[PDB]
């Protein structure tokens, strides 16, 4: 009960809380304490080689339980210590006794009325330790506090063989080589079946055209679904005139040949959902500082990964698949890449089985058969996002209460990153009191719904980042945060975001990876960066050619009419009389598509421009997302909607709006948006932003004049570099770099004497 | 953060050296003189002025020439690898979100602090934002730096807080014990590839994009800059790698945000434009104002020295206690009773 | 009025409590009471200073257009159909209960024709209107000739250079831009005196029959008779043609069997559809559905049994925010000339835009305010015998060039496509785009296309669309002027606006204007005009996201362009609006300043906020030209209020404690059978879209006198919707608190929705609390139950002696309400509900108390409290205590 010096306060890693203000009828604060003892051998708790993690994992707690003490005790207003409060260790714990009309039974001198009994599950809470505290807005002397299992501070404490890296390090015996590790080998027409091509189009529609050329024709593209129970009638996006290399067996992602000790994390989700001494637990609690009876105990609820994971979106039971499908599917699996929007070959973190299922194979999709028409239907999947241990806790932290409710908006991951490891806050939780506080309710959701109503008019920076999304939720917002506080009148969120994979819009030409290695390295989660790599000319003409098209042109002796290298000065010249031959006559329908005979080609702006994932005027609006960041790789800050944040329903409903197409005649004519369903609310959820920010409020090459201005802090200079012939240039901006030259000569050769 | 990557053909090792003088060329962009790579280089920026601010040619950042970086070449093909700037930071170095009053707000980021001042109540002529900088050398060249951040707070005094302890920081999950660790799993650490190149143009050089060759075998002529991927041997022909860093032994304490005012952060005459493109006005405007950048809200924080451990801070609405101590009689209430 | 009114039908009005229960034999036959024949309906009602005003039109009504003689518009007296609207002032008679007595009876007279007008509407034609069911493709029309085909010839381009100064077309880089469409392919365009068909191309590029009447009745109309045929419980294809009667039906057209009325009649019928009242006029406008040409400016001082003019919109002169915004307009009305003969339209006879579809209309201080979209008018070449333009209509976008120096008033008043066409396709180095890339020998010239030959022998009439669109022309510039997607490639890439396709009008009318109106409308022989000086223009396209797989980076046309539009039209490129309805805001403006009004709209994808300056009664404008004129505000639809059909509109209500609209959908409304005739299930339900006010307001304080940002309003699917229930009313108590009346079978019932955090769930207890009314006005009153009335618990009289009230006397005690607070425990029904006791003394010694209690609507009951003037006798208790001293 008394207080006991030998307990220090300290910050925690992952939220930096450290102590609470209690605001209101009697002020002071509440702080974590821990005990101050040296030599903590963590490594003395031996693991076996024929067990699973549960049983250690329990053992280390146990171990800890006798080696550390923590504590959350009040002090006054000055800072004078008041009670001490180590809930481990604290005589005769009780919930508060309640009136008929749910209020707790107090009177300031004597405190609350305890009922002489602890709450629920008391018996696995009293081995956690707090780590984030806050206080009820409306109702006095209510507080809450958030707990967890003291491996989430120990987590870097712990023994090396077990919270391994997500890659080795290796013995370098033969001298070190980064090239061993990457799959790399090209592939190639198939020797026995070339002539499955696209068709050229024999006679083509007039569409009173008049213009004509001596050039080959448009490819058709054509999808039907037949009368057969499971084949289509036509199916020419699905075609496979390319195959993998054989280099002492096929190329390909094969983790079981790869991984031979794979990573994975130290719980899955359903252990963490079952186990309940090693999940997350809030508690409401009741104090006063001068009372007889100072503190005593509410209510106990549960951080159930599973009150997360029930709540992601329906096309998160299949991160192998996309609604491009089948051409995007086979575009990566031959450029050796991730397929679908989240595979565990880049994120490792959110998936039970970890590195052990780093591979392309059954995306829930029926998927290289021995027939076009026999692929592209729906089917059981073979690995569902999920909410493992190192996730988890980087999901845990950062609170807010506002009405009736709390909340928890994740931490930075410092309580679970590793060199190579990643774990981030992807959402919030929300825990709701009801019957006036006589009883309680626990929910989450990710941030790739809430911020689904982002548009260009809610941010005073720069427009056009990789931040929209459509009726499929395949972009996947994450966070480092810093915190969520009312800024005078108004709630607001501030951290580090994933923005779309910026570093990949941009695609290669089929053959070409063996001297662009790098850039698939970069795909391949073994160079896990998110900065945009100057790469030009060994890009296709464009990023969305389906993979049947290709083949058009093996020698180059054509400069490849529909399919070709990036070269923007030999572009094909539409200039009037053209367009006729190359597009002015190709009309599509409900069965039939075309690939245009036509050499396409741009710089990395015009690829990005095209089809990166960017924000627009109107919500829902991006048709085209490619992949999720490695790491938060933006600056954000936003307000929130807090009357909405607390009239949301627990229970968000999904439903057949939010589907994959079942087979590919209904991919052919695919719908780009959907009315709520009369049972679903997902819609509700898009609105919890009312503005965001990102950076300097600077329009164009201002903001590289920014990036420019700040010093790097290992020196202490400008990026500029011009405060002290032969003189050094800037990195960032064009200013004083090389010469200057008037536009006249450039394009259009008009307009620019005067705007 | 300071982790922008470089591009490099050339390390300081014996024969193998770059140099600051007769072999760059800043007054010739035209030719391969200007050693301008044309591929694998970050998008947006300039790979040979990146080196020269971070230092890795000429005495920049060290009392001697550390000799790393790129050429271009005419005479024969060449191989080149992306290498770290020799910071460990990373963007989850994210700590409290504190404000300061009904309008104004900010947080730590690594080695800054950052503040959106006017996010509530934009005005046009103002940038936005204003930035603290961290100063100590030996928490900016540690192995793991965020480890040695403590917390931060408001203050009642009114402004933003700090703290930090260099005696905080600890070592990697090995020290190489018996054989030559060359890729050291390290928060800063990537598996980079060769990228193998053919010989530049010795005139009209960057008239059409530079060709790349099969790197597949590429490795073998470029083994110092494989042992330059790990950022303590970076460090080490930096001069930053051991005790030659010198300044403070221990030296934890507070950290506090630059000074401000209304003015601060208004920008209106590098803003606007009337006779050429605006960032050549702020350019203009920034270059007379490079001595003196507080009043644009970019600078470094001040510092302060304490005795003894840093372990963490607790807040009240009155005072900030550091360890749990600083607390006092309450004078001015003694009187009441 | 502490009532509610609800329109129960089309003839009967009963006014309801805020208990959501109707006041009793308050339910009246206004139709009859307005002593009209069963015919007659109401088709809008408003109050004005506690007195109810009524518009009614006729289903028996038929108006005739005879293009010679001069009283060229009439009645049809033989039979009966001599059948006027009429607006009617109700008083309520009563001071306990509603008696309505009629006190003024207005008709509605057909209008003057002048001769000039006459020559236009001798050869006047006019678009079938666009229905629920009405394609992207229905409205898709044949391709005209191009500029060089109608001047120079069949011949050659290779001349174009050589020969554009020889026609005033010195510059024009356009040889290939369209002059217009064909109107011998597509829907029916009709004179005043004929009748548009029940049946709507699938492909207006085909299929229709355009203005080849003569065609569509010996040929075309027995295939689409036979493709499309009515019901009758017979089924058919619909392969070339929809059949949309039941909708037309819907939307107001007037039927003899199963043939439409002439169109002068569904013009006059649609026009009587909307009204407002000022403390001097009556105005009345037409519906959203159909183009209206006339407006009525009613004195209320007329005469008994006068007969009130309307004012041609062709004789009433807008401001469009600029001179050049009205020359677009006018320039491509028609062909004027002194050179030529016969060849009359709107334009060449000196008349202004002829026609709009109007929004609604309403009244704040003695302003009206109206807004609407302007119905496309173009002129058509009508010729008969080579003529190259022959049976072809003369349209052109207007879209703002890509070289525009950027900022609004530039935009608008670009010189691009002025006097004739200059857009279509133009391929620059490798960036497409329609729009022309600049707006060098000298300037660039635009002319109409009639080539200076024909000058002399050429015949352009006038005709009016179904839609704002001018130009029909299934050309990829069509599309991108319809959707909003021209945009200019600078670093900003402001949207490229067009002056003459998909314009949006608004404006505020002062008392002297509508004077004006009365006075152009009552002009002996010639036309006398009126300039409204208050209004603005706006380029207000159908959002780009209403569609799917539009070609960039084979270019689609509207013969081709794909639907996703979830507001339950068909088409995806005709504009909407409907339900204006202005308000005075309730939040305090700075002391010498005037009480702040605005007005919102709904059009398809977004709320519009009108903006005006309370001053001077103008609209809001600010010093900078570069801005956009800030008296318009449009801000975007979610999913939520996409998903709502407008088409489903029944009513706007203004609440001015709140400073809320609430728009009503009934789904009862929808048409019994689609263009397929299909049977129409999704008939059951409705929904409640609230608008709110967003953003700095004028004059809160110093600094908001001046304003350069336009003031917005956000519309939110606020959560009162059904697909079960058939509504009756939903009255909007307060903020908090909406009661719906509904019947789920046969009888009406009363939920209750409560606002929480912006979003309305519906509260069954408090809605079983309400209802339960045992028959009376308003709910029950328990004593054990937290009921409507929350739960009071009276002290026992032992209170008194315990803290030692007996030596207060009862004058004390009930001059001391704090005292009698202290004499019971109020338990709220919800949050912040309040209640006080009323004292009354009773002895020397003793008071009783009875509780004051707020319900739903903010508002105290008590015992004598009444609605309408008659007692509601809730129910509350009387609780004696005594014991109290005698001083
Ligand atoms: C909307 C429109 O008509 N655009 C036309 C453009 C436009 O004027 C420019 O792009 C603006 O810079 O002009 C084009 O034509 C110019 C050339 O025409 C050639 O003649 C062709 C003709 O273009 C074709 O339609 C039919 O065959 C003719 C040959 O018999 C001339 O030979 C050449 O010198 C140019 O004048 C263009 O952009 O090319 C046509 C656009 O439709
Ligand atoms: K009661």
């Amino acid at each position: 009960q008394a207080v006991d010096e030998t307990l220090t306060p300290w910050t925690w890693n992952n939220n930096n809380f450290s102590s609470l203000k209690i605001t209101g009828e009697n002020p002071g604060s509440f702080g974590l304490v821990r005990s101050q003892n040296d030599n903590l051998n963590i490594s003395s708790v031996t693991k076996n080689s024929s067990d699973d993690n549960l049983k250690y994992l329990n053992a280390v707690e146990k171990y800890l339980d006798g080696q550390q003490n923590f504590a959350i005790r009040r002090y006054d207003n000055n800072g004078r210590a008041l009670y001490d409060i180590n809930l481990a260790k604290m005589e005769n714990p009780s919930t508060v006794q309640r009136g008929l009309n749910g209020e707790p039974i107090f009177d300031p001198f004597k405190g609350f009325g305890l009922t002489g009994n602890a709450p629920t599950d008391w018996n696995e809470i009293k081995g956690k330790v707090p780590v984030e505290v806050v206080q009820s807005p409306h109702s006095p002397n209510l507080y809450f506090v958030l707990l967890v299992p003291k491996v989430a501070l120990e987590y870097h404490n712990l023994n090396n063989q077990v919270v391994k890296e997500s890659l080795e390090v290796k013995a370098t015996q033969s001298s070190f080589n980064p090239t061993q590790r990457l799959q790399k080998d090209s592939p190639v027409k198939d020797s026995s079946k070339q002539g499955e091509k696209l068709s050229e189009t024999t006679a083509s529609s007039m569409s009173s055209g008049m213009a004509t050329s001596t050039r080959a024709k448009a490819l058709k593209v054509e999808v039907e679904r037949g009368s057969q129970s499971d084949s289509l009638l036509k199916n020419d996006f699905a075609k496979k005139p390319l195959k993998h290399k054989n280099s002492s067996g096929e190329v390909k992602l094969e983790a079981e040949k790869e991984f031979t000790e794979a990573w994975k994390p130290l719980l899955t989700t359903d252990q963490i959902a079952r186990e309940k001494g090693m999940g997350a637990t809030v508690v409401s609690f009741y104090d006063a500082p001068y009372s007889e009876n100072h503190t005593a105990f509410g209510l106990v609820d549960h951080i159930d990964p599973k009150k997360m994971v029930e709540n992601y979106p329906p096309s998160w039971k299949t991160p192998k698949w996309n609604h491009h499908g089948i051409w995007d599917y086979n575009a990566r699996n031959l450029l050796l890449q991730t397929t679908g929007f989240f595979n565990p070959r880049r994120h490792p973190e959110w998936f039970d089985e970890g590195q052990a299922k780093a591979d392309n194979t059954s995306p829930g999709f029926k998927v290289g058969d021995t027939d076009h028409k026999k692929d592209g239907f729906k089917k059981n999947s073979s690995s569902p996002i999920a909410l493992p241990f190192e996730a988890y806790f980087a999901n845990i932290g950062n609170m807010v209460a506002i009405g009736n409710s709390v909340f928890i908006f994740g931490g930075n991951g410092h309580a679970t990153k590793m060199f190579t490891t990643n774990p981030l806050s992807i959402g919030v939780f929300r825990i709701k009191y009801t019957d006036n506080f006589s009883k309680s309710s626990v929910t989450g959701w990710p941030y790739a719904v809430l911020f689904g109503g982002l548009i260009n008019p809610q941010t005073n920076g720069l427009k056009d980042l990789p931040l929209g999304t459509n009726r499929w939720f395949e972009y996947v917002p994450r966070m480092a945060v810093s915190g969520v506080k009312w800024v005078g009148n108004q709630l607001v969120l501030a951290g580090t975001l994933t923005m779309g994979d910026t570093a990949t819009v941009p695609r290669l030409k089929y053959d070409q990876l063996e001297k662009h290695l790098n850039l698939v390295a970069q795909g391949q989660g073994l160079l896990r960066e998110d900065l945009q790599i100057f790469t030009p000319y060994g890009w296709a003409n464009r990023p969305d050619i389906p993979v049947g098209a290709w083949l058009q042109d093996e020698m180059g002796s054509k400069f490849g009419p529909h399919y070709f290298l990036n070269n923007p000065d030999i572009q094909d010249n539409v200039n009037n009389d053209t367009v006729e031959a190359l597009i002015s006559s190709y009309k599509n329908t409900d069965k039939l598509k075309h690939v245009y005979p036509y050499r396409y080609s741009g710089l990395y702006a015009w690829q990005l421009f095209n089809w990166s994932n960017k924000l627009t005027n109107t919500p829902l609006s991006a048709n085209f997302v490619n992949e999720n960041s490695y790491a938060p790789n933006s600056l954000f800050a936003a307000i929130l909607n807090e009357d909405l944040l607390t009239g949301l329903s627990d229970k968000i409903f999904y439903g057949k709006e939010n589907e994959f197409a079942e087979n590919e005649a209904d991919r052919f004519n695919q719908l780009l948006s959907l009315n709520p369903n009369p049972n679903t609310n997902w819609a509700r959820y898009l609105n919890v932003v009312q503005r965001f920010t990102t950076g300097p409020n600077l329009d164009s090459s201002t903001f590289d004049q920014f990036l420019d201005f700040l010093p790097w802090i290992g020196n202490g200079k400008p990026f500029s570099n011009s405060p002290s012939s032969s003189t050094p240039l800037p990195t960032f901006s064009n200013i004083n770099v090389g010469v200057k030259s008037m536009i006249t000569q450039h394009l259009n050769k008009e307009n620019t004497r005067w705007v | 953060l300071g982790t922008i990557p470089v591009l490099i053909n050339k390390s300081g090792d014996s024969n193998d050296q770059f140099n600051k003088d007769s072999e760059q060329k800043w007054d010739k962009t035209e030719t391969n003189e200007g050693n301008l790579p044309g591929f694998g280089e970050v998008n947006g920026l300039y790979n040979a002025a990146l080196l020269h601010t971070y230092g890795f040619f000429g005495t920049n950042t060290n009392s001697t020439d550390p000799k790393i970086g790129f050429k271009a070449d005419s005479s024969s093909s060449s191989s080149s690898t992306l290498v770290g700037s020799g910071l460990n930071w990373t963007s989850q170095d994210v700590g409290n979100l504190v404000v300061i009053n009904d309008t104004s707000f900010g947080f730590q980021l690594g080695g800054w602090f950052i503040t959106f001042t006017d996010f509530i109540r934009p005005r046009t002529g103002y940038l936005g934002i204003t930035l603290s900088s961290l100063q100590d050398q030996t928490i900016i060249w540690a192995d793991q730096p965020w480890t040695s951040f403590k917390g931060s707070y408001l203050d009642s005094d009114g402004t933003p807080k700090s703290l930090w302890d260099p005696t905080a920081l600890k070592s990697l999950p090995n020290s190489s014990t018996t054989y030559d660790t060359n890729p050291t799993l390290s928060p800063s650490f990537q598996l980079y590839q060769p990228n193998k190149v053919k010989a530049y143009q010795t005139t009209n050089t960057y008239n059409k994009l530079i060709e790349p060759v099969d790197a597949t075998s590429a490795a073998t002529n470029m083994t110092s800059l494989l042992k330059l991927l790990t950022t303590k041997n970076i460090k080490a022909k930096l001069g930053k790698g051991t005790a030659s860093s010198q300044g403070n032994n221990n030296g934890g304490g507070v950290s506090q945000t630059i000074n401000t005012i209304t003015t601060t952060g208004n920008i209106s005459e590098g803003l606007k434009e009337e006779t050429s493109i605006q960032a050549e006005t702020l350019k203009k405007f920034f270059d007379s104002k490079q001595n003196n950048k507080s009043e644009i809200g970019i600078g470094d924080s001040t510092f302060t020295k304490m005795d003894g451990k840093l372990t963490g801070v607790v807040s009240t609405p009155l005072v900030n206690l550091i360890n749990g101590q600083g607390a006092t009689s309450d004078s001015d209430t003694e009187k009441i009773s | 009025a502490n009532t509610f009114l609800v329109k129960e039908d089309s003839k009967n009005v009963t006014a309801y409590t805020p208990f959501a229960t109707p006041i009793t034999d308050s339910k009246s036959d206004l139709v009859s009471l307005a002593q009209l024949d069963s015919s007659y309906q109401i088709a809008d009602q408003t109050i004005h200073n506690t007195n109810l005003f009524v518009l009614f039109k006729s289903r028996d009504v038929k108006v005739k257009y005879e293009s010679s003689g001069s009283n060229n518009i009439s009645f049809d007296s033989t039979s009966q159909g001599e059948k006027p609207s009429y607006v009617v002032e109700f008083t309520n008679s009563t001071n306990i209960g509603i008696k309505w007595t009629m006190v003024k009876k207005y008709q509605l007279d057909v209008p003057n024709v002048s001769s000039d007008m006459n020559q236009v509407l001798k050869n006047l034609i006019l678009e079938q209107p666009l229905t629920k069911y009405t394609l992207n493709s229905s409205l898709a029309k044949e391709k005209g000739k191009t500029q060089r085909e109608v001047h120079l010839g069949s011949g050659q381009a290779n001349q174009w250079t050589s020969q554009r100064n020889q026609h005033d077309l010195n510059n024009n880089p356009s040889p290939n831009a369209s002059t217009g469409f064909k109107l011998t392919t597509g829907n029916a365009y009709r004179k005043l005196s004929e009748s548009w068909p029940i049946y709507e191309p699938i492909d207006g590029t085909k299929q229709g029959k355009g203005k080849d009447s003569s065609g569509w009745s010996s040929t075309e109309e027995n295939e689409a008779k036979n493709d499309a045929p009515s019901v009758s419980g017979s089924s058919g294809t619909f392969n070339k043609y929809l059949n949309t009667k039941q909708a037309l039906e819907s939307i107001g057209i007037l039927f003899d069997d199963q043939t439409p009325r002439n169109v002068i009649t569904q013009l006059y019928y649609a026009s009587t559809s909307k009204l407002a009242v000022t403390n001097n006029h009556i105005v009345v406008m037409g519906n959203s559905f159909l183009p209206s040409m006339w407006y009525w400016v009613v004195e209320r001082s007329a005469q008994e049994n006068a007969s009130n003019k309307p004012t041609w919109f062709a004789n009433t002169n807008l401001d469009w925010g600029e001179d050049k915004q009205k020359q677009f307009v006018e320039n491509q009305l028609g062909y004027k000339e002194t050179t030529s003969t016969n060849s009359h339209n709107f334009h060449s006879k000196s008349f202004t835009q002829p026609a709009y579809l109007i929004s609604g209309i309403d009244s704040v201080n003695d302003q009206i305010i109206f807004s609407g979209f302007k119905a496309g008018s173009v002129g058509y070449d009508s010729s008969s015998s080579s003529s190259s333009t022959k049976d072809q209509a003369l349209a052109w976008s207007t879209t703002t060039s890509l070289d525009s120096k950027t900022g609004y008033k530039d935009l608008v008043t670009n010189d691009t496509g002025l006097n004739g066409p200059i857009n279509g396709s133009f391929s620059i180095q490798d960036t497409f785009s329609f729009v022309v890339p600049y707006s060098t020998t000298g300037p660039i010239k635009t002319a109409y296309p009639v080539k200076k030959d024909q000058k002399s022998t050429v015949k352009i009439n006038s005709l009016i669309n179904a839609t704002p669109l001018n130009s029909y022309g299934d050309e990829g510039i069509g599309v991108f002027d319809a959707l909003g997607l021209n945009y200019n490639f600078k670093s900003n890439q402001e949207r490229l606006p067009s002056r003459t396709d998909q314009i949006f009008v608004y404006g505020i009318v002062s008392p002297n204007e509508l004077r004006s109106a009365k006075s152009s409308a009552d002009s002996t022989g010639s036309d006398t005009k009126v300039n409204w000086s208050n209004t603005q223009s706006r380029y207000l396209p159908v959002p780009y996201n209403y569609s799917e797989g539009i070609i960039d980076a084979s270019v689609t046309t509207f013969s081709g362009l794909k639907s996703i539009a979830p507001d339950g039209f068909a088409n995806s490129i005709a504009n909407f609006s409907v339900g204006l309805k202005a308000g005075i805001d309730p939040n305090p403006v700075m002391s010498g300043k005037k009480a702040n009004y605005g007005a919102v709209v709904l059009t398809r994808g977004g709320v519009v906020r009108l903006n005006f300056n309370p001053g001077n009664d103008s609209l809001l404008s600010t010093t900078d030209n570069n801005i956009a004129p800030i008296s318009f505000s449009f801000t975007p639809f979610t999913a939520a209020e996409s998903a709502v059909d407008l088409t489903t509109f029944k009513e706007v209500t203004y609440n001015q404690e709140s400073g809320l609209w609430s728009y009503i959908f009934d789904s009862s409304l929808k048409p019994s059978h689609d263009g397929k005739q299909t049977p129409v299930t999704d008939n059951m339900g409705f929904s409640v879209i609230t608008v709110s006010r967003t953003g700095i307001e004028l004059n809160q304080d110093q600094a908001t006198t001046t304003l350069d940002v336009a003031p917005s309003a956000l519309a939110v699917q606020s959560g009162i919707q059904s697909t079960t229930q058939t509504l009756t009313g939903v009255l909007p108590l307060s903020e908090e608190f909406s009661a719906v009346i509904a019947k789920d079978s046969d009888q009406n019932k009363i939920d209750i929705y409560k606002n929480n955090n912006g979003l309305f769930e519906i509260d069954t207890q408090l809605s079983n609390s309400v209802a339960t009314n045992n028959g009376g006005l308003a709910p029950s009153y328990t004593e054990n139950r937290v009921d409507a009335w929350g739960k009071v618990e009276f002290a026992d009289n032992s209170v008194l002696q315990a803290r030692n009230l007996v030596d207060k006397t009862v004058d004390e005690i009930i001059n001391t309400p704090e005292i009698l607070n202290s004499f019971f425990r109020f338990t709220p029904a919800f949050e912040d509900q309040k209640a006080t006791l009323v004292a009354t003394k009773q002895s020397d010694t003793s008071l009783s108390v009875s509780p004051r209690i707020q319900f739903l609507d903010g508002n105290f009951y008590d015992l004598n409290s009444t609605i309408a003037g008659v007692p509601l006798n809730i129910g509350f208790p009387s609780r004696v205590f005594a014991g109290f001293a005698a001083l």
